[PDB]
Order: structure tokens, then sequence, then C-alpha cells
């Protein structure tokens, strides 16, 4: 029978920050989750500045008066300013501009590493303080140049949106780092995302590799 | 072309001198630009570093008129110990650093005093005069800084000479104001300022194309941290006039280390507790453009204090003024006379006994800089200059340590056997110096341009990087196993074979931080210094 199905990507703390619903019969709508990796950081770790942000809460920081809205009272000109010195993070819109920049570039990206639903053989790779990534070899999906990849893993990250198409969007002062998880065959099978799955999505760069901890799961009604 | 040239005041007077000349016009003005473009509030760990390089710096001079009895300028040293196409380019240096800290000193206290009164000349200005080169010249002329100039010229074609009275007046009125400064901010500012977030990315004035940065303690980072220091360098200049005094000195070689150290040490001082003050009062991004300190007690209610600084800054700029002023026809009259500029610049006036030509042509040459350039642009123009010249200085200090006294197999190099200076190590140090200045050169353009790569991780750029550090440190090493001159000095340099050798590498560096228009404006400068010389220099020198 057919169910108000419903998908919800939610922080680490287990907070529903995104969801996208339809009617469909169980276990026969697999869309791909656009979850933006800000939103996912909301009340999430400190790095990316959202600690205290309550999930679907706007994006903060002052608008780029490059953006569509033009020049305004208080703009912020560092959207234009080279994002060599920036951190990625989430709290502005150029902090969002570098995060996108870091997220694109072929040298740089991020990786994502299974949670709890990782075998016991990848007991090993650590538990949420590590993101799960304690070591390489644990990740199995995300966009960097080795392009790791699981037979087992449920779901696969990458970017929505390509670095032109985001920049405008960051500008705009709007969450701009859109994720695209597609449903792996193994995900698709499997039934228990009633109790939710998570994962640890780590930025490679240089130094911290800072990270955050997302999950996803599905919720139904009759209608 | 290296001919080389045949040869009370107390402390606390050399301190004062130094103090003067030195602090004004670099903490009233630039501070709080550097504060709100380059550094934010981590200028403070920018004017520490700038400090630093001074006092290596002043360290140099220290031993680099220890060598030579006739105080004087740099270029006298130089021509003096090393050649004469050295001391041409360090003359030619300290004449540009001369002439655009007028022009600097001059538009600072043009726009100041044009601030204190309302801005009107900037409005006539505006009205009445438009260059059509804003990517390049000044968006208003500051016909004020051009009328000072005149006035100022004017009164030194006259005679007039440095009141050392009227100078220790005006230096105690600014120190005053400046610890008045330093408590007001300690007082009324808050170190919620240094923690800026997000949540505060928000003037309550209505500016656009506010740079916020980051946030917090160091919004722009270490590089723009770098960046600052480079520009706060201007604020260090100007203890030179220490070494250069006309005055005899009770202890010269003695007393002008000492006092350069300290006047030093005290600006270094000043600046840290004005700039933190500055940005403890307001925030950074929040700074005003014209009038930083000024905008910043308004902000926390104490506007009246805007008159105190107005008089303190009034008082800073004049004695910094001078301090470019006095030194600009004396080097060039020194370089006309020696025949490396034209003859007719050193023709002293009977009816005043001073070089009315130098000085009328100096004044002019600033007098237009001020009027055409902004004062950053002028700013960075002057400290790419004194940069390289102190660089020279160390230089001549590091080569001259280990040559002798004035009349191979790779084992010898590394292990001279001879218990003095040989004229073989003095050859083989010479030629060290100049391969370790090219490469440290080279590190620095590859610790700049390549910045992003060595970030990156790139193999050339860690491959380059690695060998120019460790060759730098293997030519070190060479010069430190070449026995230096037993040639007793008053003052010396502690480690010769290392301190003048990162007193260059900073030096370098922190040129390196500087814009591309600033070098090519540095580059057609040296450009005509080196047309001069080689058409009319050579051949027309006094020692030829
Ligand atoms: C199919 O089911 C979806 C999902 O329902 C939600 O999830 C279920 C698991 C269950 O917990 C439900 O109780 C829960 O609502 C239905 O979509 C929901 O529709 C309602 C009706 O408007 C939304 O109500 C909210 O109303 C707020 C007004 O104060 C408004 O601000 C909300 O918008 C903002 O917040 C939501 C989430 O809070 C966010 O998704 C929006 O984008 C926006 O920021 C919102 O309108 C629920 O929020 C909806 N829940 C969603 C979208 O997850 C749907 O109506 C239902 N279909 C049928 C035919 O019954
Ligand atoms: C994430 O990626 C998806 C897919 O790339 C984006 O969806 C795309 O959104 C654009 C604009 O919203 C759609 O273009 C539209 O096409 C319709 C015709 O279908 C046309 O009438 C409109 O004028 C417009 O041109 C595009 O079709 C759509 N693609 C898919 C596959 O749905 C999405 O915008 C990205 N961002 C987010 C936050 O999801
Ligand atoms: C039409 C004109 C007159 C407009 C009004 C401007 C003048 C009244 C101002 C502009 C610059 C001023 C001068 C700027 C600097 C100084 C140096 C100052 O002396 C020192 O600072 C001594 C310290 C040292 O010698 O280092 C004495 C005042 C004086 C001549 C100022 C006198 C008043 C001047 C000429
Ligand atoms: C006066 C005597 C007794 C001590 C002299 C000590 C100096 C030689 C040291 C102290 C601090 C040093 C500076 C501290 C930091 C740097 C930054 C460094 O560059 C970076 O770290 C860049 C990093 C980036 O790319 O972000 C280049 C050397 C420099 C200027 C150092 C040069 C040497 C300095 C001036
Ligand atoms: C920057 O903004 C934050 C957030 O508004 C300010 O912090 C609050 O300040 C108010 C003062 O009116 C306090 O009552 C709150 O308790 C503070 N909250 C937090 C979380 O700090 C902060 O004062 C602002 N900084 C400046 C320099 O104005
Ligand atoms: N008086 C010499 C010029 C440079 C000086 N440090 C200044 O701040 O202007």
């Amino acid at each position: 029978q057919v169910y108000n199905i419903t998908w919800e990507v939610t922080n680490g703390d287990r907070e529903t920050v995104w969801a996208i619903s339809g009617n469909h019969p169980l276990w026969t709508w697999w869309p791909v989750l656009t979850p933006d990796l800000c939103m996912l950081a909301l009340s999430g770790p400190p790095h990316w500045g959202l600690e205290y942000q309550a999930p679907y809460s706007s994006p903060p920081g002052p608008p780029c008066c490059s953006g569509s809205s033009g020049s305004s009272a208080g703009c912020s000109r560092d959207c234009d300013e080279p994002l060599t010195s920036l951190t990625p993070r989430c709290n502005t819109a150029w902090n969002r501009l570098k995060l996108d920049q870091v997220t694109h570039k072929s040298s740089e990206g991020f990786y994502v590493c299974p949670g709890s639903h990782r075998p016991r053989e990848a007991k090993s790779c650590g538990g949420p303080d590590s993101f799960y990534c304690a070591s390489w070899g644990c990740e199995t999906t995300g966009r960097v140049y080795w392009k790791p990849s699981s037979s087992w893993d449920y779901i696969t990250v990458d970017n929505n949106l390509t670095t032109s198409q985001a920049v405008q969007v960051c500008k705009d002062n709007k969450w701009c780092n859109p994720l695209a998880i597609q449903f792996t065959n193994a995900g698709k099978q499997v039934t228990s995302w009633t109790t939710g799955h998570y994962w640890g999505l780590r930025l490679y760069v240089s130094g911290r590799d800072p990270g955050l901890t997302f999950g996803i799961r599905l919720r139904y009604q009759n209608l | 072309m290296l001919r080389r040239k045949v040869v009370c005041l107390n402390t606390y007077d050399l301190v004062a001198l130094g103090v003067g000349s030195t602090l004004g016009a670099g903490v009233y003005v630039l501070a709080g630009a550097v504060a709100r473009e380059n550094a934010g509030p981590a200028i403070v760990i920018s004017f520490l570093i700038a400090a630093l390089a001074s006092v290596l710096a002043g360290l140099c001079y220290g031993e680099f008129g220890a060598r030579v009895p006739k105080t004087g300028s740099a270029y006298l040293y130089s021509y003096v110990t090393v050649g004469e196409l050295w001391a041409f380019i360090t003359g030619w240096n300290l004449i540009l650093s001369y002439i655009i800290g007028t022009s600097s000193v001059a538009r600072a206290w043009s726009a100041t005093f044009d601030e204190l009164i309302g801005k009107p000349i900037g409005e006539f200005s505006r009205q009445h005069m438009a260059l059509n080169a804003p990517g390049v010249l000044a968006q208003t002329p500051d016909i004020f800084a051009v009328i000072i100039i005149i006035i100022l010229t004017g009164l030194l074609t006259l005679g007039v000479k440095e009141s050392a009275m009227v100078n220790k007046i005006f230096t105690c009125i600014n120190v005053l104001v400046l610890c008045f400064i330093v408590v007001s901010g300690f007082v009324k500012g808050s170190i919620k300022n240094w923690q800026l977030t997000e949540k505060n990315f928000s003037c309550n004035n209505n500016d656009t194309n506010v740079k916020y940065g980051e946030g917090g303690f160091m919004p722009f980072g270490f590089s723009g941290v770098l960046s600052g220091a480079a520009t706060c360098f201007y604020a260090f200049v100007g203890f030179d006039c220490i070494a250069t005094t006309g005055e005899e000195v009770k202890n010269p070689q003695k007393a002008i280390p000492v006092g350069i150290v300290a006047s030093l040490l005290i600006c270094f001082i000043a600046y840290f507790g004005v700039s933190a003050a500055l940005t403890l009062m307001m925030p950074y991004f929040c700074l005003d453009i014209d009038s930083p300190l000024p905008g910043a007690f308004k902000h926390q209610g104490w506007e009246e204090a805007k008159y105190a600084v107005a008089i303190g800054s009034l008082c800073a700029l004049s004695t910094s003024l001078l301090g470019s002023m006095f030194p600009m026809p004396r080097v060039i009259y020194a370089m006309a006379e020696d025949g490396l500029l034209f003859k007719f610049l050193a023709k002293i006036n009977n009816r005043t006994k001073t070089p009315v030509i130098a000085t009328v042509t100096s004044g002019a040459i600033a007098a237009v800089m001020a009027f055409l350039f902004e004062l950053k642009d002028l700013v960075d123009l002057m400290s790419i200059g004194t940069l390289l010249a102190y660089s020279l200085v160390a230089a001549c200090v590091l080569v001259l340590r280990y040559q002798p006294e004035q009349p191979f197999s790779l084992k010898s190099i590394l292990s001279p056997k001879n218990v003095e200076p040989s004229k073989f190590s003095g050859l083989i140090v010479n030629i060290s110096a100049g391969l370790l200045a090219a490469l440290i050169i080279t590190v620095c353009i590859v610790a700049v341009l390549g910045r992003e790569a060595l970030a990156e991780g790139t193999l050339w750029a860690v491959f380059v990087m690695t060998g120019s550090v460790l060759l730098c440190m293997l030519v070190t090493g060479i010069i430190w196993r070449q026995p230096e001159s037993k040639t007793k000095l008053s003052f010396k340099v502690p480690f010769v074979p290392v301190l003048p050798v990162l007193s260059i590498f900073v030096n370098i560096y922190l040129m390196m931080q500087l814009d591309q228009g600033t070098w090519v404006r540095f580059a057609v400068w040296m450009l005509i210094g080196f047309t001069i010389y080689f058409g009319y220099g050579i051949w027309h020198s006094e020692e030829a």
C-alpha cells in the first residue's frame, strides 16, 4: 500500500535538518537526497560555526554585495576578495565560498565513513569522536582524487552543483553547498532505515581535516 | 665600479631624537588602515615583526657606523668602505626614502589638519580637481600637502636647522597623548572586540564593501599579519637621524647603537599599546578610513578626546615631517659633491650657505609625489626603498667583517687555516654573500609567489624550497668558518654570521609582501638611478 514516505537527513545530534516527502509504496522510493553540507553542521562541531544554530535556521552572515540583491549597507566584500586566507566553514557567505572551493578542488574535497551500520570488521575505524575515519581505508565514499567506493556501504556522496553554479548561490547569501546522496544497491535492499544510519564526513585538507556527523532515516504514515 | 673613498648629545638626547623622528605618521594614521585592511586586531603582532626587523637593521647600523669615524648617512659609510656603485645604490635608496617619507608625512599632516577643520580642503579639491586615473593615482590631489612641502622647503632653504628644544617639547606632548590613548583604550576598550564573530559583522554606520574576514583576533590570517607588518615597517623608519646627527655626540659609536635600540623599543611599546587600544575600543572593520583614532574615540562616547589626539598627531607628524626633510638635501649634496649625482646639485649658495638647488629639487619632487599618489602608495614606496637600504647595510656589515684590513681545495674553503682573514677568505665571503642574497631572494619568491603551491605541497615548490633553505644554511656555514677581521670595533653585531643574514631575509620577505604597483614604481626609480650612474656617475665621480 502507498504511504506518505519521508526521507530525513539529520545532524550528528539526530535532529532533522532536511527532509523530502512523497506518496509512494514503502521501500520503493529512493530519491537523491540533496541536503546542504551546512545543514548537517547546524548545532554541530564548533569548527563549522553553526554550533549554536538550530535546524532549519537561515544562513548566517552579512550578504555579499556581489549578490543579486545589489550593494547594501554592511555588505561583505570578502566574497570578491581572495578566499585563500579563509577557513572552509558555514558561518558566513565567504566562508561558504571557501568551503565550496575546498569541496570542489581536485587536490582537496571531502570523504565519508560509515557509522554503526559498518561491519564489525570495520570497528577499528573508531567512534564519533573520529567521525568513523580514524585511518585511511575507512572512507567508503565522497569526492576526492582517489575516488573511494564501497560495494556494501548504503550511500554515495558527491557534489550536487559545480563551482560555477554554486558561486552565485553563495553570493546570494543562500545555502550553497548542496550534497548529492544516492542510495547504493546495498542501501536499497536494506530496510533498517527506520532506525536510521549515520556517517561521518571529513574535509580532506592540510591540517585539522575537520568533520561532522550526519545521518539518514525514513518516516512513513498512512495517507 | 667599486672605487672606495678615503675618509654634546647624550644617550637620552639621541633617544629623544629617534623617538621624535619615528613615532609620528605611523601610529596616528596608518595603524588604523593596517588594522582595517591588512592585519585586523592582530596588527599588534605586525608591529612586533616590523619592530624586530627594525632592531636588526639598527644593530647593523651600529656596526656599520662603527667602522667609519666620520659620522654620516649610510651612503658615506658605504662609499668609504665597500665602493662606488654600492654606495650609489644605498644613497639613491636613502633619497627615495627621504623624498617619499616627506611626501607621505605631508599627506598625513594635510589629511589630519583638513579633517580637524571639517574637511573643507578635500571638498575644494574634489570640486575643482580630478586626476582621472583611479587605478594608479590618488582620488583627491592633496594641494595642501604641496603647500606644506613648499613652505617647509622655503624654511630649509633659508637655513632653518634642527631645533632640539622644539623637538623635545613636541615629542613629550606626543608621548603624553599616546599614553592617554593607551589608558583610554584599556579603560573604555573591551576584549570582546578581539573576539568578533558573524553575529557582530554589522557596522553601526551604513558603509559598503566592508571586509569582515574570519573575525576574532586574526581575521585576515598570518598572510594579512605579514602584509600589515610590511606596511608598519614604515612606522619604525626614522632612527637614522641618530647616526647621521650633525651635532657632535659625547660618545658617538657607543651612544648611537644604544640610542637607536632604545628608540626602537620605545616606539614598539607605543605602537603596541596604541594599536591594541584602537582595536579594543572599536571593531577593526568599523575603523574610520579618514580618522581611525578619533573615530574610535567618538564610537565610545569620548568624542571630545578627538581634540587631544588632534593635538598629539599634529605634533608627532610635524616632528616626523622635518625628520624626513632635514636629511633629504644632505644626502643629495653629499652624492653630488662626490660626483655620483649631477654636480650642480652640490652648489652651495653663498646667500644662504645651504645646498639651495638640492633642497629645491628634492622638495619639488616630494611635492609632486604627494600631489599625485595616495598615502598608502607613498608609504609602501618608501618602505620598499628603506628595506632595500637596510638590507644593503646588513650585507655591507656581513661582508666587511671578514675582509682583510685595507693595504681552491674544498678543504681550504671549508677549513681556512689562516688565523686572520686573507684575501682568499675575503673573496670567499664576497662570493658567499652574493650567493646567499640570490638564494634568499629565491626563497622569498617561492615562499610568496609559490605560497599556495607550498600549501598544496607540489613537488617542485617543496624541492626548490628545501634546496634553497639547506643551501642558505650551507653558505652561512661557509661564511662562519672563515676567520673574522681582528680590527677592534667599539660596537659589533653580536652574531655576525647569522644576524645580518636574518636581517636580509626578513627585509626581503617584507619587500615581497608589497604590492605589484609598489614594485613597478621602485623598479622605475631604480632604472632612473642606474641611468644616472652609468651615464653620469661613473665618469664624473670625484674619486675618479
Ligand atoms: C506527508 O508527510 C510530510 C512530513 O510530515 C512531517 O514528518 C512526519 C514524519 C511527521 O512527523 C509529521 O508530523 C511531520 O509534520 C508532511 O509535510 C509536513 O507538512 C506540514 C504542513 O505544513 C509542515 O508543517 C510546518 O508548518 C510550519 C508553520 O508554522 C512551517 O513553518 C513549516 O515549514 C518549515 O518547516 C519545515 C519543517 O518544520 C521545513 O520542512 C520547511 O522547509 C520549512 O522550513 C512546515 O510547513 C511540516 O513541516 C511538513 N513536514 C516536512 C516537510 O517534513 C506532508 O504534509 C504529508 N502529506 C500529506 C498528504 O499528509
Ligand atoms: C541539485 O541538483 C539538481 C539536479 O542537477 C538540481 O535540479 C535542477 O534544478 C533546475 C533549476 O531548479 C532545473 O531546471 C529547470 O528545468 C525545468 C524543466 O524540467 C524548466 O522548466 C525550468 O525553467 C528550469 O530550467 C532542473 O530540471 C533540475 N534537475 C533535476 C534533475 O531535477 C537542483 O537545483 C540542485 N540544487 C538543489 C538544492 O537541489
Ligand atoms: C596659507 C597657509 C599658511 C595655510 C596654513 C598652514 C600653515 C600655517 C602650516 C602648514 C604646515 C605647518 C608647519 C608644519 C610643521 C612644522 C614643524 C614644527 O617644528 C617641529 O616639529 C620641530 C621638530 C623638528 O625639528 O624635528 C614647527 C611648526 C611647523 C613649521 C608648522 C608651522 C605652520 C604650518 C606652516
Ligand atoms: C633581536 C634579536 C635578539 C632577535 C631576532 C629574531 C628575528 C630574527 C625573528 C623573530 C621573529 C621572526 C619572524 C617570525 C615569523 C615569520 C613568518 C615566516 O613566514 C611564515 O611563517 C609564512 C606562513 C604563511 O605562508 O602563512 C617568515 C619568517 C618570519 C618573518 C620570521 C623572521 C625572523 C624573525 C623576525
Ligand atoms: C557580538 O554579538 C554577541 C551576540 O549578540 C554579543 O553577545 C551577547 O551580548 C549581550 C549584550 O547585550 C549579552 O546580553 C549576551 O549574553 C551575549 N551573548 C553571547 C552569546 O555572547 C556580543 O556582546 C557582541 N559583541 C560586541 C563587541 O558587541
Ligand atoms: N620621519 C621619517 C619617516 C618615517 C616615520 N616612521 C613616519 O612614521 O613617518
